[PDB]
């Protein structure tokens, strides 16, 4: 019903994450759209790059 | 945050030295804002231990949960999954970033954490959440049963770890 709700559901949908985690991303960006987008992509990249389990 | 970093560095140094000397240790719960180097430090600990011929495992929780949720059969994941609960040193990287799935939380993670708690197996964590926030994240709903399950999880996490904040 407003841009903030949209951004939150977009993050939840695309990162497949909780409401609280998405809100953490939003808070971290502090209103800077580009910063939020960059953060989104950083985490998107990590999610699609890392193996579930790594043994050392 | 230099101070944060110094504190965590001597925590990691002490923990690695103790582990290598065969002592009982408690893992770190590293938390704070995005990109402060929490996962990096868990990796540095794993590699430090590796340099001393000590084994450890790092689970990336979002993909762990995604794989469990989506289903799997017989590959590297299944083979590795069957070792994780009793790994000598285990790290749960980015708890809080996974999709919350009650059956995975309660049938896999909870029992895993209970096991490692009662057998005092070193368990590390990284998160963007502090313990209270994580406890809230772990509850899919306001429901009573969810609150209880989440509480069980978080108390086990607390028994297993010492919290360190890494600042922005
Ligand atoms: N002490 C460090 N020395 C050199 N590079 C680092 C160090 N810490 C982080 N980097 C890099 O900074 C980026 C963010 O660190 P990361 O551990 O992913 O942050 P987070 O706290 O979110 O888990 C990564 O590319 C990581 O490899
Ligand atoms: F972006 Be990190 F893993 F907190
Ligand atoms: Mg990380």
């Amino acid at each position: 019903s407003n841009a903030m709700m949209v951004t939150k559901e977009f993050l939840k949908t695309k990162l497949e994450c909780s409401d609280m985690y998405a809100q953490k991303l939003i808070d971290e960006a502090q209103g800077d759209e580009n910063r939020l987008y960059d953060l989104f992509i950083q985490k998107l990249a990590e999610r699609h790059t890392r193996p579930a389990i790594v043994e050392y | 945050s230099n101070a944060d970093r110094l504190d965590v560095a001597m925590a990691a140094d002490d923990i690695c030295t103790a582990i290598t000397n065969g002592e009982q240790v408690k893992g770190l719960y590293l938390y704070g804002p995005f990109g402060t180097g929490k996962s990096f430090i868990l990796g540095a600990i794993a590699n430090q231990l590796k340099s001393k011929k000590v084994r450890s495992t790092i689970i990336y929780l979002p993909e762990f949960i995604r794989t469990l949720k989506g289903g799997f059969k017989d590959g590297s994941f299944e083979k590795k999954l069957h070792r994780v609960r009793e790994a000598n040193i285990l790290m749960l990287d980015d708890i809080g970033a996974e999709e919350v799935t009650p059956w995975v939380r309660d049938e896999v993670i909870g029992p895993l954490l209970h096991y490692r708690m009662v057998h005092e197996l070193p368990t590390f964590f990284s998160s963007n959440f502090d313990y209270s926030e994580l406890e809230h994240h772990l509850a899919m709903t306001r429901d009573g049963e969810e609150k209880t399950k989440a509480a069980r999880i978080i108390e086990r996490v607390k028994s297993l770890s010492t919290p360190y904040f890494l600042s922005g």
